[PDB]
RNA sequence: CGCGACCUCAGAUCAGACGUGGCGACCCGCUGAAUUUAAGCAUAUUAGUCAGCGGAGGAAAAGAAACUAACCAGGAUUCCCUCAGUAACGGCGAGUGAACAGGGAAGAGCCCAGCGCCGAAUCCCCGCCCCGCGGCGGGGCGCGGGAAAUGUGGCGUACGGAAGACCCACUCCCCGGCGCCGGGGGGCCCAAGUCCUUCUGAUCGAGGCCCAGCCCGUGGACGGUGUGAGGCCGGUAGCGGCCCCCGGCGCGCCGGGCCCGGGUCUUCCCGGAGUCGGGUUGCUUGGGAAUGCAGCCCAAAGCGGGUGGUAAACUCCAUCUAAGGCUAAAUACCGGCACGAGACCGAUAGUCAACAAGUACCGUAAGGGAAAGUUGAAAAGAACUUUGAAGAGAGAGUUCAAGAGGGCGUGAAACCGUUAAGAGGUAAACGGGUGGGGUCCGCGCAGUCCGCCCGGAGGAUUCAACCCGGCGGCGCGGUCCGGCCGUGCCGGCGGGGCGGAUCUCCCGCUCCCGUCGGCGGGGGACCGCCCCCCGGCCGGCGACCGGCCGCCGCCGGGCGCAUU
RNA sequence: ACGGACCAAGGAGUCUAACACGUGCGCGAGUCGGGGGCUACGAAAGCCGCCGUGGCGCAAUGAAGGUGAAGGCCGGCGGCGCGCCGCCGGCCGAGGUGGGAUCCCGAGGCCUUCCAGUCCGCCGAGGGCGCACCACCGGCCCGUCUCGCCCGCCGCGCCGG
RNA sequence: UGGAAUGCGAGUGCCUAGUGGGCCACUUUUGGUAAGCAGAACUGGCGCUGCGGGAUGAACCGAACGCCGGGUUAAGGCGCC
RNA sequence: GCCGUCGCUGGCAGUCGGCAGAGCGAGAAAGAGAGUGGCGCGGACGCUACGCCGCGACGAGUAGGAGGGCCGCUGCGGUGAGCCUUGAAGCCUAGGGCGCGGGCCCGGGUGGAGCCGCCGCAGGUGCAGAUCUUGGUGGUAGUAGCAAAUAUUCAAACGAGAACUUUGAAGGCCGAAGUGGAGAAGGGUUCCAUGUGAACAGCAGUUGAACAUGGGUCAGUCGGUCCUGAGAGAUGGGCGAG
RNA sequence: CGACUCUUAGCGGUGGAUCACUCGGCUCGUGCGUCGAUGAAGAACGCAGCUAGCUGCGAGAAUUAAUGUGAAUUGCAGGACACAUUGAUCAUCGACACUUCGAACGCACUUGCGGCCCCGGGUUCCUCCCGGGGCUACGCCUGUCUGAGCGUCGCU
């Protein structure tokens, strides 16, 4: 029964909510497990970056966020085509590919095209057969300096 | 302090594993120290008590300098029976008293092929740790 | 258990059978038949308001307050009166705070650690921890809490090069990394004034860790020392000062007890 | 009539395989209430929930847009935070109630049919030969059998693809065997007191163990042992030691398969139908002129179709490409195997179950379902004598204790026997007030203690004052020297860090002709703050001191030898 | 009138969510890392800052389209006829009345042998600045109504102010 | 000359439990033959409240209560209890 | 007189000492003011300021509210150089005391291994009731009762023991629709021998269907086994989310 | 007097509270994440020198083999020409073994009836009797064999 001035409340506890309570007492143990799988993965792919493939820049939708850019899913075929990277070869050398994404304007297209070219300039590529270098592979001098990268690749900033 | 995640210091878990220990484990539990002479000679501190060892009782009512032979290792009861460590019942017969192995000192070891093999391994491990500190 | 007391088919006999109306166990042929069930007044029933795993066990404490609590602990740790009043035997330590050279960060053997505490006169505090070792009264003994003792000195280091292992076997000693200080360790029981020992490197990072008043903290993104509400806590100097003593009226210290009324007639 | 092909369909204890049932905490597909709330109740809520049925796996399901949007756009699925108790639904009452965007966990993409072209280039089974053979495989040979043109394999799938031409560039990628080289399971081990006195039934207790401080300590977790134990035992610590097995990652040989790619032109090809969509019905949803699903009827198209959250027509836009398929991870886990812990319970508690417990026992059955831990350190568990038919006793003996005697630790209350004391016809009990008697207590029974003073007897590490040494307090030392030092102020060619939505020769990429501009990346100047260095004023040293001098006080040592 | 023969042990306002107000602490026009991540007790604690996305607060108002929180004075010009409106440049400036803790000034006044006149204090009629808060009157923003005259322009409008 | 007497420090704001069966007496009073009946007004009580008196008693009369000593009273009493 | 509450939002930092000078309770504003000229070495207590001190008034209480508990219970962080086999918890006590009280301390006894004070934290935290739960025990009470179906007696034996067992002799009953001799269903070892006389057999027992130790059920022909009855129930098929 | 009754106390009973203990619960977290026609889960019945239950096991039955271990198991007894490379005991567990029912499978559920093949003993090759061993369930896929059709055809 209401009693003097008070908010009218409608708690949603008319079901069997106690049968479906999700406690979080495993949260620290989940955090350890997730971290331990990040470390074993970083060791597994080294010297490849721990973060993962390089992501593109994209503008957030809607008028509430379009002033901001962030990391998108993957570079588009137009972007890769203009940057002279084969779409099937892109994933092998750390580049993400997004066949769905469309380039509507040039400036956004160019920004990702340049981002690719900068990334290709920082790529240190180990030969397929270590004793038998090939055309595109990095020189043996710059392979001695190849160290794994921490954090997102070429972080995106506003 | 204990740091091994897979070793329990829980009181009840440790007692259940003591009182339900299988025979070949109760043997290891039923170990005795060696006399100062044996300790120096073999470079070993403790041995699993065995039948035909000769021991001194160093605690309790039957403590003294009398060296006696071990006549029975009653593992189920966690006690050993010793020569002359005994008493009489009501009807006058004699009965052994059970001394815990940890409350005696081994003064002579019943040696055979396997006892020597056991003795050497304990000293080899000890000497390794000695050269780790050095 | 959410089932405790509820794993039966008990049912109330209803009124008319000359017994309380508590639900009763069914069937026959055993003692349990016809006994009370469920209710919290019954033997073998369900407790009142059974405890739940989603009790709110954990509490949030504002970072600004937690840092405040670490500054209060450190400030208190440098006053002999408070460290004495925490039970520590620091009657012969050369100085407070006690800062030792950074060499002690590289010790390896427990004997190097024990010997240092004897030369710093922190060994009477260790011996008090040994003397306070005893058994715990109550069920804690059944629950892996059989032994109790009092906390000893706290050793704060900048980087561990065997100091943790060189000290960890001395009863009562607690190691702390200066960049990860803990209020639960610096104020055991909620009381400020634990006796601490600093290495030089640890003592030199405090200003960076918490900032001075003139310079904000360097190792915390945005933090500075809490401001003082009262700059001069010497209440006796304030009161006895000439300035205040000119403004006061003369004290009225004469006592006028009750006068027994005598009849003038 | 007969023989023979195919088609459709039968029978085999035909050769070789496969499914069944269980568990079910988590998962998927169905079916599905009513208690209950609405202060009645019928919609609603309960609730897509209980109960019922089916099917799995270590996860399942989902999943690479017939999506979201309307932005300068995003870009598979799943999970978390928020959106949000919000848009919405609702006898618009009670109540119910998502999504997009944003930030994170994780991150992975792909394959057919069709359209085509390749002499079916494809597959299964049988027998023989070589390797391997406890995951039955690889290679060679068979005018050996069969499936398959009612369509197998290669290329290829909406991100387009194919073929021909010109350029450009290509040698490692895997399969079956064979040999060599650097996480997991199991076993065995690795420090130090049983030192000297001592309490005890027994002790792990207490005291001690030279200057230094018994000894080890990367081991002072825990358990056992006749208390209470770092050092007696097991263990504990240790990038400790040794020994076996499994695995993984690398390096070589034999026999195999593949004869592989990119750019630009030219010509070609390109899609899932009783499905979509529409009507109606029932359920369902927040989804409201109908979110999803299903029955019945109608029933497509190909610049088509779907969506664009209010029905409909006309019209532009935007956005995907349905009616076929596979796919790890992040996520779930009250069952299982194996572990670790706890501000939890402590035998009427905690599981029903600490124990021969889902047992005894009840019910025809579906089902229902307890009670019940503790001698002692050690059985040393009471020989022997005696009364009795015996149960039971009296002695005796063990034990520290039977004042622990086999349902025995302690041993409460109710209730009972007996001993002692007191009392007794208005049931007993009770409050206030005294009195008498008891049990004990004062461990009473010639009664306190202290300061100063007077006087008698004595007796001494003998007083004051002086000297030497040490220590301390204070000093406006009217203004002593030296110091650190101001969350003080001034002067700095002072040597630097932090921050700035204050300004500004070098470089990476790009538009334009070798030139000229924009983005992004760097100096430098400037300002605010801070730290460090030097000079000047005042300034603290009471959260922060040394040396001299002075005064005072205290102590140690001399001397004072006695009207003190 | 109902429960209560007696004794032991057990036995009943708890925990989760939401809200309101009060109190305490921290910071403060901000504040909060709770989700994520980094680096025996410890599943703790510490850090993030281009992890503050986000929540709440900093803006209201309307069904909504939407709009969205002080003025006056001086000089010149323009229109009407000293005043009014439109337009231009310089000055001041977040209202006022009543009460109002505290604070401020100070007529006069606080003695010693007696006169003068000083330094520090202290009481004080009267007069001031007036905190919070309240009452009242103005003003400003959004919805609606009534009246009425103007100003703008890339779109001269069923436009906008 | 704070413009009658008397007495007294006032104002104000949040949060808030229990209650929401009452009953009785003087006086007034409706229905009823009346009722220890039903229903009203005012005040005071009982409820929630002991205490002296009415022998006894929810309400009558006196008087309201911390634990005490002395004194004196109220309403009521003083043959004996 | 004493206890508490309330009020005075009362007083005390002035313990200002030989670097000294003791006061500010008093009817009636504001300075125990500052100046310039005309021998001994001594002096109680206080002040956990959340403390201490003074003065005045008052004190009913259900429902209900609030405050303080150096009231009590269990566990956690600190602390008590805490207590304890020279004796912990628990329990008993015509022992001595403290507090308004919730309660607590000490003495004695029993007991045999652990416990407590203070500062904080936490709660499954305080019982006279609920025809409360479980367990134990009373009075009733040596009481109701051991009364349906005619009935016992004598002698001996064993035996510690005999109304009840056994043998003998009497007297009786069931009276072939039996209190007789056999089976089906059900029981499941109750059957038989020997032993015990603890528990059970509502008195007893030398006895028993009890207990204990050992035995015992023999088939071509007696039944089952086979047949089909009322019926139950696969496959084919049908339905069915299953 | 004294019975009887009441109160208090000592001692003794009845009773099993309290206290101390805890090889049990409960809650959280972690790793793995594994049944079955090659017969699972479950059930029945057996197995020990003395053994009822619990426990373990399956006619090889409180276990065999093997490996590790290294002198017991133990309530009593005993010692196989048991016990130190002629290995007690325990642990491990990869070899072997695993009665009846049970999805449960020759048909049925009474230890009831078969059938097919092989083998061994009866007698004396066949029969016949006895005993043992192996097969004999439903659905379903690939292939095989044998067939059916006034199904569609071709040649006769
Ligand atoms: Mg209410
Ligand atoms: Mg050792
Ligand atoms: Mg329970
Ligand atoms: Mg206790
Ligand atoms: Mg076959
Ligand atoms: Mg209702
Ligand atoms: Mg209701
Ligand atoms: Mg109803
Ligand atoms: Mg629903
Ligand atoms: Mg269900
Ligand atoms: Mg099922
Ligand atoms: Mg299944
Ligand atoms: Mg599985
Ligand atoms: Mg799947
Ligand atoms: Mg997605
Ligand atoms: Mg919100
Ligand atoms: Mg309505
Ligand atoms: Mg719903
Ligand atoms: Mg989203
Ligand atoms: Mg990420
Ligand atoms: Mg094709
Ligand atoms: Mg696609
Ligand atoms: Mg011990
Ligand atoms: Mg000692
Ligand atoms: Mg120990
Ligand atoms: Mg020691
Ligand atoms: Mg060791
Ligand atoms: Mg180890
Ligand atoms: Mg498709
Ligand atoms: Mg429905
Ligand atoms: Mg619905
Ligand atoms: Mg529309
Ligand atoms: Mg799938
Ligand atoms: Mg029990
Ligand atoms: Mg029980
Ligand atoms: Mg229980
Ligand atoms: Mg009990
Ligand atoms: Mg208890
Ligand atoms: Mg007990
Ligand atoms: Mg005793
Ligand atoms: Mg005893
Ligand atoms: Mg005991
Ligand atoms: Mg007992
Ligand atoms: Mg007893
Ligand atoms: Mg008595
Ligand atoms: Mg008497
Ligand atoms: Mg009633
Ligand atoms: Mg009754
Ligand atoms: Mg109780
Ligand atoms: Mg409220
Ligand atoms: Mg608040
Ligand atoms: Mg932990
Ligand atoms: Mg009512
Ligand atoms: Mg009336
Ligand atoms: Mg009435
Ligand atoms: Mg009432
Ligand atoms: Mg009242
Ligand atoms: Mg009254
Ligand atoms: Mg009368
Ligand atoms: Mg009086
Ligand atoms: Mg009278
Ligand atoms: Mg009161
Ligand atoms: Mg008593
Ligand atoms: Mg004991
Ligand atoms: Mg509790
Ligand atoms: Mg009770
Ligand atoms: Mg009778
Ligand atoms: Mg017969
Ligand atoms: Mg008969
Ligand atoms: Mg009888
Ligand atoms: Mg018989
Ligand atoms: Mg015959
Ligand atoms: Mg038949
Ligand atoms: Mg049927
Ligand atoms: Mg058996
Ligand atoms: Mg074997
Ligand atoms: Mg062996
Ligand atoms: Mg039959």
């Amino acid at each position: 029964a209401p009693s003097r001035n008070g908010m009218i409340l409608k708690p949603h506890f008319h079901k069997d909510w106690q049968r479906r309570v999700a406690t979080w007492f495993n949260q620290p143990a989940r955090k350890i497990r997730r971290r331990k799988a990040r470390q074993a993965r970083a060791r597994r792919i080294a010297p490849r970056p721990a973060a993962g493939p390089i992501r593109p820049i994209v503008r957030c939708p809607t008028v509430r966020y379009h002033t901001k850019v962030r990391a998108g899913r993957g570079f588009s075929l137009e972007e890769l085509r203009v940057a002279g990277i084969h779409k099937k070869v892109a994933r092998t050398i750390g580049i993400s590919v997004d066949p769905r994404r469309r380039n509507k304007s040039t400036e956004s297209l160019q920004a990702n095209v340049q981002r690719l070219k900068e990334y290709r300039s920082k790529l240190v590529l180990f030969p397929r057969k270590p004793s038998a270098p090939k055309k595109g592979d990095s020189s043996a001098e710059e392979l001695k300096l190849a160290t794994q990268l921490t954090g997102p690749v070429m972080p995106i900033r506003n | 302090m204990k740091f091994n995640p897979f070793v329990t210091s829980d009181r009840s878990k440790n007692r259940k594993r003591h009182f339900n220990a299988p025979s070949h484990i109760r043997r290891k539990i039923m170990s005795s120290p060696l006399s100062k002479e044996l300790r120096q000679k073999y470079n070993v501190r403790s041995m699993p008590i065995r039948k035909d060892d000769e021991v001194q009782v160093v605690r309790g009512h039957y403590k003294g300098q009398q060296i006696g032979k071990v006549v029975q290792v009653y593992r189920k009861k966690y006690v050993i029976y010793i020569e002359r460590v005994q008493r009489e019942k009501a009807n006058g017969t004699t009965v052994h008293v059970g001394i815990h192995p940890s409350k005696v000192v081994i003064t002579r070891l019943k040696l055979d092929k396997d006892r020597k093999k056991i003795l050497e391994r304990k000293a080899k491990s000890r000497q390794v740790g000695k050269e780790k500190g050095k | 258990s959410e089932l405790a007391g509820h794993q039966t088919s008990a049912e109330s006999w209803g009124t008319g059978r000359a017994v309380a109306r508590i639900p009763r166990v069914r069937g026959g042929g055993t003692h349990r038949s016809g006994q009370g069930a469920f209710g919290n007044m019954c033997r073998g029933g369900r407790m009142f308001a059974p405890t739940k795993t989603w009790r709110r066990w954990h509490r949030r404490v504002n970072t600004t307050q937690k840092r405040y609590a670490i500054c209060s602990a450190l400030a208190a740790s440098a006053l002999p009166a408070l460290v004495m009043s925490k039970g520590h035997r620091i009657e012969e330590v050369p100085e407070l705070p006690l800062v030792v050279e950074d060499k002690v960060e590289g010790y390896k053997k427990t004997k190097e650690a024990v010997l240092l505490l004897k030369k710093l006169k922190a060994w009477n505090d260790i011996k008090k921890v040994y003397a306070s070792q005893r058994m715990r009264a109550g069920k804690g003994k059944m629950r892996n809490r059989r032994r109790i003792q009092r906390r000893g000195p706290c050793v704060i280091y900048n980087e561990d090069n065997g100091i943790v292992k060189a000290f960890r076997n001395i009863p009562g000693i607690t190691l702390l990394n200066v960049t990860k200080l803990n209020i639960l360790k610096l104020a055991p029981g909620g009381h400020v004034g634990r006796f601490c020992i600093w290495t030089e490197s640890a003592f030199r990072k405090l200003d960076d860790l918490y900032g001075t008043w003139r310079k904000a903290a360097s190792l915390k993104s945005n933090y500075n020392l809490p401001m003082h509400k009262m700059l001069n806590t010497d209440l006796s100097r304030i009161l006895k000062s000439p300035e205040i003593q000119r403004a006061l009226r003369a004290p009225r210290k004469k006592i006028h007890r009750r006068v027994l009324k005598k009849n003038p007639l």
